[PDB]
Parts: structure tokens; C-alpha cells; sequence
């Protein structure tokens, strides 16, 4: 891994962490995934957190989250995880995440940020300079 | 605040939740 790779993962830890206390439970998984329109089962929640649990205690701190992001589990009928995530952002499915829709996604995840910041983010991912973020640019900022 | 890492962090949390 690298400085920047570890830097993305700190931020992905922070969004699940809800009540603070630097740990993630099966509850924070289930809750944040249901706000993104998913519906986990109690058995499959426990198939995720207790897999990377260690040290006992029942929660996941950042060392654990960090190991998970490298030594992950394998997949089943999955392949296009970038189109599935893109689909979650691009509310009206025209293929272009507007600055407006990015603000909608961040507030549902709990982030209260400046308009200057909302557009700063669009401008980081906007390869062609049209003012919005499309799919072929989303895939590339991932890859 | 860091714009490139706020967007990246939220994209990976969405991928993890999906
Ligand atoms: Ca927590
Ligand atoms: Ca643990
Ligand atoms: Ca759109
Ligand atoms: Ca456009
Ligand atoms: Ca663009």
C-alpha cells in the first residue's frame, strides 16, 4: 500500500463510524448499507464483521478495516462494482453526476460540506471539463 | 478537508455497501 491508498481508507472508515468511538459494528454496517437502499440480513452482516474481527470485543477498529481492504474475501456473481456504485450516485440515470447530486449523496452519508467543497470534488473527477462527472471518468478515478 | 479523498472515501464506502 501507499500514503494515498491508506488515506482513502481512513475516510471510508469515518462514514460507518457514526457514534464516534473509532469502531464499526454489524449495526453500523447494516444501517449505512440500508441508507444506500441495500438490505442486509443479520447472518450475512455477521459473515462480514466477525470475519475481520480479531482481539475479541465485537467491533472493527481502523487496523482491522485496513487489513480487510487488502486481504479481502473473493466474489460470487459480481463483476461490475464500479457501475453499481456509479448508479447509486447518478440519481437520474442520464449518466452524469451533477454537483447537485453529489451533495445529495454526501448529506445522506452524513457529510455537511461547503458548496466550494462540493464543486472542488466534481472538479477533481471531471476529466473533460464539462462541469459534471460521467461514468468513463468515475471508472478512471477509481482505476 | 481534502476534496479528492472525500470523494474517493465515499466511492469506496458505496462499493463496500454494494
Ligand atoms: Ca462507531
Ligand atoms: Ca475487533
Ligand atoms: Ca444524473
Ligand atoms: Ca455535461
Ligand atoms: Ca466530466
Amino acid at each position: 500500500l501507499t500514503e494515498e491508498q491508506i488515506a482513502e481508507f481512513k475516510e471510508a472508515f469515518s462514514l460507518f463510524d457514526k457514534d464516534g468511538d473509532g469502531t464499526i459494528t454489524t449495526k453500523e454496517l447494516g444501517t449505512v448499507m440500508r441508507s444506500l437502499g441495500q438490505n442486509p440480513t443479520e447472518a450475512e452482516l455477521q459473515d462480514m464483521i466477525n470475519e475481520v474481527d480479531a482481539d475479541g470485543n465485537g467491533t472493527i477498529d481502523f487496523p482491522e478495516f485496513l487489513t480487510m481492504m487488502a486481504r479481502k474475501m473473493k466474489d460470487t456473481d459480481s463483476e461490475e462494482e464500479i457501475r453499481e456504485a456509479f448508479r447509486v450516485f447518478d440519481k437520474d440515470g442520464n449518466g452524469y453526476i451533477s454537483a447537485a447530486e453529489l451533495r445529495h449523496v454526501m448529506t445522506n452519508l452524513g457529510e455537511k460540506l461547503t458548496d466550494e467543497e462540493v464543486d472542488e470534488m466534481i472538479r477533481e473527477a471531471d476529466i473533460d471539463g464539462d462541469g459534471q462527472v460521467n461514468y468513463e471518468e468515475f471508472v478512471q478515478m477509481m482505476t | 478537508f481534502n476534496a479528492r479523498r472525500k470523494l474517493k472515501g465515499a466511492i469506496l464506502t458505496t462499493m463496500l455497501a454494494t
